[PDB]
RNA sequence: UGGGAGAGGUA
């Protein structure tokens, strides 16, 4: 490595890593890859959405539209151009279509007219190289969603009929799209049906709609006990395995042996008796069948009348009629009280319909009520509900879960439902009602899949595609045929409108958090339970907001918001993947015969619930087996002890449970989870400061986050560095990585002082030097808050834990003045103000420096063209750009007539409406961008900005042509030395004139002339690129309708810390700065070094975040090692002393896995390493794999510091000594984005709301603090009647009272005269406009 | 059926669907 | 001016 040889973090983890941390943005990039990518058959994304609707026939069938292929054009602008211009970053969608015409005058007139032109179906916004979308110039992130998977889920309730406290089992079939279908039960044990949660029908209505009679329903849902009547005494063929524990209605009989007596219940020994005798027929008394229900339709075969139908309780006269009619063999259903219930019998008795047509009009009367139901209308509705692919789909994940839950075998199948599926769901629900089987776990991670950005945009594309497919089928039905192109009938409005509506304003298209790189990467790895198809925030219970045991390795349990969003927004764990179906999976190492191998299996949520999986904190040796016998494991939800050979899997790493941000906390295992949650939250709100500062106590996940966030500049191809700048890095590639048709020069253009979404600063500082060799995959430029490729959100602060005079009372923080002097937590806040020149109907506005009735002091900051200079330090109430507005003539006086006569300013009354900087805001001006529309000549200032951009682009294209002609002349040198041997005669002459040298005409001469004309056409495409760039920056902008030109002004403020600024560590220890104490007042030790920050010790033993204290002690040790290395470097000892001491500090831990050896390090690298270590040696500490207190004390003993962690501090002011030793060390503090510059607000009088005449709300529009209902109650409890009347009237919506109060206060007479608040008159007028006469009755 | 609806266009469609179409 | 949604955040 090369960026790692310059500063190596000491690792304290004792376990090896058999699987590295993957690419942290594989979920977003892979989902959009599967959406946008061209696949032949494994249907994904755009090709699947095209095949789902194409082809389409006519209203008759005389023409149809075939889809051939689609492609995507090149985007018109790169990502930085879209972010500058304020347009989305999209691509044109060009798709080849085929239009054929069926000659209906012919029997099969296939070929009449074949059209194949290129059609333009809207635009799709592309995803950049970091996983974000640029929509209208701003940067968004489409958060993944966690919804219920399609399929069937047999759930239940828990005591909803409290008249009995019974359970009421219910199924629910969830399609991907289409009408839901829910079977359920009642307290009277009847199967019901709701379609789309509508009114309850009996559940045999759907069966009779499926063309099933009562007989076939009974055969499907019951079994037959067969009865034969012989010489007027009844006999029953009895299978003995139908009688469990119940009493006998009669003394049972066999051929010659009595087994079970009357009044004697039948035992399992009696079951063994009746299977060991193997009897078949058993005679039965008359009253035993009085209670059975006939399952067969029976008619008197002599005459032809219905004697008894199916499902009717037979009687004595009915059995006499069945004996005398000739039907001497009856089939009744077998029922029971315990298991085989009479549910379907009772639903057939409740069931009022009788045939297919009556059930169909019952379904139509339920679905589209208040209409006359007809036969074909009810038939077409019932077909289109479930059994038609154009209005119902399971999309094969629902089919997988369906066959999985019905215990089937075949995975793939029909997307639509069918009769076997419906009767299988009813049979399984009846099995649940029996007792064989179990209900499903609703909050399982096998019932909840992940619907990512590519799937969601595919569905919105399909919605737009059917919305345009309907209209193009309508047009193809009635239009002409010979001249009908596909282009004028395909309309790009619905598809582009739907996909732009989704990408711009869905509930899952979120404005990306851009505080630090951890903010953006945690947003891009986020999982939302809300959105379209998911839950809602207000009506979600505690069961969805809990840590299910299947979250181990897939979803983080300690990273989530802490408000009303707590269980509903989750975070993906570090190693978590998805299936092809969308279920979360996490890797495990397969153990075989005790040997834990290095084979990695990604197990999904349901597969891991079978095996025994070892913990990652179980001990291994010699790459062998476990060191103990009673090993912990987890299986089937719970976690208990197991043997060392029974185990099936092991966790791949110790950080497998926690997310990205929760695995940056050192000593996380010593933290309470309520504080670790808040630390993982508050790391994402930390502003990037002026100079980045790596944590001395870290995790080693910092380099992974800093590289994978895309916020740095990583090297695409390794080599050596040719030229560094503040804004450019030029890398000469090695010839091995160089391709045989190029030069081998990469250019990196660093983005400098770009604004983030949270108005913070983004700039890339180059971390390499001149002539330094790099490799492929090292960091070239530190981003906003990274330091040498490590994540650096804050600074390392010398922290003392003691109470200091009540200045750290209740989570407060006392800060030295050296932290404010040295500018450690000083952040830059870039802020963009805009000024739009619009076309008023009274006259067009103009942006010119000529501003009326203002003083010439404010005109010094503007230029002669009306725009402020780059670099001018503006303040509040100043002017940035002078835009005046035509007020309007509206009068004809001789004064204005003489004015328009003498000057010609025909709108000589103008209203100055210039853009002014809002109050309380300051800072310089770092960037001015002026956009203009077509036709209007722009300005001198816009010409100057245009010339500067033109010169910059021309310099970039000139360097591009220089390196490309260098590579081409290297290629002609290579083919010249391949053809002949000419070395001195080619380089004794200049390289640009390498074309006039020649020889005899041969293959190499032909190659010389062909590369000559290739260099000529290279010059041709070079000047074509120049002309394209020139016309692109000279063309007028595609601005909104109604504007003429837009001026954007960028400010930049530096915000030092102050009392009231919020500050936090990493363990959920937030605090507000209360005082900024001088260095002569801070406490110190006997070397005289004062402490940078004094924290409160009483915040520790209630919140139980002991990682605070352990990070303090390890930071004290690390800074002690850095102090000793700095002492040796300042004394300039040797290289051998430095090598010995740094080696002793490196190989220090107990049995740690890091083996660093400076024997291979050359002396310049050891001096470079000691220079980077002179401010403190950084120390890694993985989560749940930490450094012990023994290793902390060992490092403290190396650093010649106290072993117990505590030194003796002296008072800063009195010079005396604190009576106890005080814990002093180096915590890592962050500066959160809740600054008192943004919270502080005050208002005496301002603007008012229009309807209610009450003061506004908000610091942005200078609002008033809402004196709400609870404060009205508090004043009522005090008794302050005059203060309450003052609040309700004269500080509020009472107009005469508030004007008189202002002028009475200025008159020195503090007295109010109150009246009626105007919101009461608003209320009176609204109750009157409801047709209700309300009036204040006078006395 | 008269009664169980509240959609006005559904009631209007039900009303207009009774008079027969001319030849 | 100043209204409504949606999203996130702080105590």
């Amino acid at each position: 490595s090369y960026t790692e040889k310059k500063r190596i973090r000491k690792d304290f983890g004792k376990r090896p890593q058999v699987l590295d941390v993957p690419y942290l943005l594989s979920i977003q990039l892979d989902s959009f890859q599967k959406f946008i990518e061209q696949d032949p058959e494994g249907q994904y994304g755009l090709e699947a959405a095209f095949r789902s609707v194409f082809p389409i026939q006519s209203y008759s069938g005389n023409s149809e539209l075939q889809y051939v292929s689609y492609r995507l054009g090149e985007p018109v602008f790169d990502v930085q151009e879209c972010q500058i211009r304020g347009v989305t970053y999209s691509a044109p969608l060009r798709v080849k279509l085929r239009l054929v015409i069926y000659e209906r005058e012919a029997p099969e007139g296939t070929v009449k007219d074949i059209k194949e032109q290129e059609v333009y179906m809207g635009e799709i916004p592309l995803m950049t190289d970091n996983g974000t979308f640029v929509i209208n110039g701003t940067e968004r992130v489409i958060v993944s969603q966690l919804h219920r998977s399609p399929g069937v889920f047999f759930d239940s309730d828990k005591g909803k009929t409290h008249s009995s406290g019974k359970v009421l089992y219910n199924a629910r079939i969830i399609p991907y799209r289409g009408s839901w279908l829910d079977f359920e039960f009642d307290p009277k044990d009847n199967l019901f049906v709701r379609i789309d949660r509508r009114r309850k029908l009996p559940a045999t209505i759907i069966l009779r709609a499926l063309n099933y009679t009562t007989e076939q329903i009974l055969d499907l849902f019951f079994e037959k006990v067969i009865f034969e009547i012989r010489d007027n005494k009844l006999q029953m063929e009895l299978v003995p395995e139908r009688l469990r524990g119940e009493t006998a209605s009669f003394d049972i009989e066999a051929n010659g042996k009595v087994y079970v007596e009357k009044g004697r219940r039948i035992t399992a020994r009696h079951i063994r008796q009746l299977e060991k005798d193997d009897v078949k027929l058993i005679e039965v008394p008359v009253e035993y069948i009085a209670g059975k229900v006939v399952a067969k339709d029976y008619i008197d075969e002599s005459t032809g009348e219905l004697i008894c139908a199916a499902n009717m309780e037979l009687s004595l006269d009915l059995l006499a009629k069945l004996s005398q009619s000739g039907h001497k063999r009856i089939e009744t259903l077998f029922t029971n009280d315990l298991d085989h219930g009479p549910y379907i019998s009772e639903t057939l008795r409740v069931d009022p319909t009788n045939d297919r047509l009556s059930a169909l009009v019952e379904i139509y009367r339920m679905m589209r009520p208040g209409e006359p139901p007809t036969r074909e209308a009810a038939e077409s509705l019932f077909e289109n509900l479930f059994f038609s692919e154009d209005r119902y789909d399971l999309s094969a994940v629902g089919r997988m879960k369906f066959n999985r839950s019905l215990l089937r075998e075949e995975i793939e199948g029909s997307g639509i439902l069918s009769k076997d599926d419906i009767i299988d769901v009813m049979k399984k629900l009846i099995d649940i009602r029996n007792g064989k089987g179990e209900v499903d776990d609703i909050d399982h991670l096998g019932n909840r899949r992940i619907r990512s950005v590519g799937e969601m945009a595919e569905n919105q594309f399909r919605v737009g595609l059917v919305r345009v497919e309907r209209a193009v089928k309508e047009r193809l039905s009635l239009g002409d045929l010979d001249t009908l192109m596909p282009q004028d009938m395909i309309n790009a409005k619905p598809i582009s409108a739907a996909v732009k509506e989704f990408f711009g304003s869905s509930q899952l298209s979120q404005f990306m958090d851009q505080n630090n790189p951890l903010s953006e990467i945690t947003h891009k790895r986020r999982i939302s339970a809300l959105g379209p198809g998911g839950l809602t925030r207000e009506r979600a219970g505690f069961e969805v907001r809990d840590v299910h045991p299947t979250h181990y390795g897939r979803v983080c349990p300690i990273e989530t918001p802490e408000g009303p969003n707590i269980g509903l927004i989750n975070s993906l764990s570090v190693y978590a993947q998805t299936n092809e179906y969308g279920f979360l999976e996490t890797p495990y190492r397969k153990v075989t015969d005790g040997v834990v191998t290095d084979e990695i299996h990604y197990l999904s949520a349901i597969e891991e619930g079978n095996y025994v999986i070892a913990q990652a904190n179980s001990n291994l040796d010699e790459e062998g087996h476990f060191v103990e016998d009673l090993v912990t494991c987890r299986s089937k939800g719970e976690s208990s002890l197991f043997s060392r050979d029974q185990v099936d899997y092991m966790d791949v790493s110790t950080q497998q449970v926690v997310s990205v941000g929760a695995s940056l906390i050192p000593f996380l295992e010593h933290d309470d989870a309520n504080r670790a949650l808040m630390g993982a939250n508050m790391q994402r709100q930390a502003v990037p400061t002026l100079r980045a500062d790596k944590p001395l106590v870290g995790t080693g996940m910092e380099r992974a986050v800093a590289v994978d966030s895309g916020v740095t500049a990583v090297a695409k191809r390794g080599g050596v560095v040719q030229y560094v700048d503040a804004s450019r890095i030029v890398i000469k590639v090695n010839e091995d990585e160089m391709y045989p048709g190029e030069a081998g020069i990469d250019i990196y253009n660093l983005t400098k002082y770009t604004r983030s979404n949270q108005n913070t600063c983004i700039n890339q500082m180059p971390c390499v030097s001149l002539g330094e060799p790099v490799e492929r995959g090292d960091v070239l430029a530190d981003g906003p808050s990274t330091d040498l490729g490590e994540l650096a959100l804050g600074q390392n602060m010398r922290v003392a834990f003691m109470p200091w005079n009540g200045y750290n009372f209740e989570d407060s923080i006392l800060v030295s003045e050296r932290v404010v002097q040295e500018d450690r937590f000083t952040t830059i806040h870039i802020q963009e103000l805009a000024c739009v020149s619009r076309d008023t109907k009274l006259g067009p506005e103009e942006i010119t420096a000529d501003i009326p009735n203002v003083g010439e002091a404010a005109l010094s900051k503007l230029d002669e063209s009306g725009i402020v200079y780059i670099g001018a330090e503006v303040t509040g109430g100043d002017i940035l750009v002078g835009k005046v507005t035509p007020k309007g003539e509206t009068q004809l006086t001789p004064e204005e007539k003489l004015l328009r006569a003498i000057f010609g300013e025909k709108a000589s009354d103008v209203k100055d409406s210039s853009l002014r900087v809002p109050n309380g805001v300051s800072g310089t001006v770092i960037d001015v961008q002026v956009f203009t529309r077509d036709g209007v000549e722009k300005d001198k200032r816009a010409l100057e900005i245009e010339e500067m951009q033109l010169k910059q682009a021309k310099k970039d294209l000139s360097e591009e042509l220089q390196i490309l002609e260098a590579g081409l002349f290297s290629r002609i040198r290579a083919v010249l030395v391949a053809g002949g041997v000419e070395a001195e005669k080619l380089d004794k002459l200049p390289r640009d004139r390498w074309l006039e040298l020649g020889l005899t005409d041969e293959e190499k001469q032909n190659q010389l002339e062909q590369l000559a004309e290739q260099y000529d056409e290279l010059k041709h495409e070079f000047e074509k690129k120049l002309e394209a760039k020139r016309r692109k920056i000279t063309q007028g902008d595609d601005l909104a309708p109604g504007v003429l030109k837009i001026v954007k002004v960028y400010l930049a403020v530096k915000r030092r810390i102050q009392p009231g600024d919020k500050m936090a560590g990493r363990h959920g220890n937030k605090g507000v700065i209360s005082k900024i104490n001088p260095i002569e007042d801070m406490p110190y030790d006997e070397n005289g070094t004062p402490v940078d920050i004094v924290l409160n010790p009483l915040g520790v033993p209630s919140r139980m975040n002991i990682g605070q204290i352990l990070e303090t002690h390890l930071g004290m040790a690390a800074k002690g090692i850095g102090d000793k290395i700095n002492a040796m470097l300042k004394q300039q000892q040797e290289v051998a002393k430095l090598r010995e001491f740094i080696q002793r500090a490196y190989d220090l831990g107990a049995d740690v896995r890091q083996k660093v050896d400076l024997s291979t390090f050359s002396d310049e690298e050891v001096m470079r390493l000691a220079e980077n270590l002179r401010k403190g040696m950084p120390i890694a500490t993985p989560v749940f794999d930490g450094a012990k207190e023994a290793e902390i004390k060992e490092l403290l003993k190396l650093g010649d510091l106290p072993t117990s962690g505590q030194i003796r501090l002296y008072d800063g002011r009195t010079g005396e000594q604190f009576e106890r030793p005080v814990t002093v060390g180096y915590m890592y503090m962050l500066k959160l984005n809740h600054l008192v510059d943004d919270k502080m607000h005050a208002r005496s009088t301002g603007s008012y709301s229009l309807v209610t005449q009450q003061p506004l709300g908000g610091k942005a529009q200078f609002g008033g603090q809402r004196f709400g209902e609870m404060e009205v109650w508090a004043l009522e409890a005090y008794g302050a009647a005059y203060t309450l009347q003052e609040m309700l009237t004269v500080k509020s919506d009472d107009v005469n009272g508030r004007t008189k109060m202002y002028k009475n206060i200025v008159d020195g007479n503090h007295q109010m005269e109150p009246g009626m608040p105007e919101s009461f008159n608003v209320l009176l007028k609204e109750i009157r406009s409801l047709g209700i006469n309300i009036e204040l009755e006078d006395e | 059926e008269i009664g169980r609806t509240t959609d006005p266009v559904r009631m209007y469609m039900r009303e207009m669907g009774t008079v027969e179409l001319l030849t």
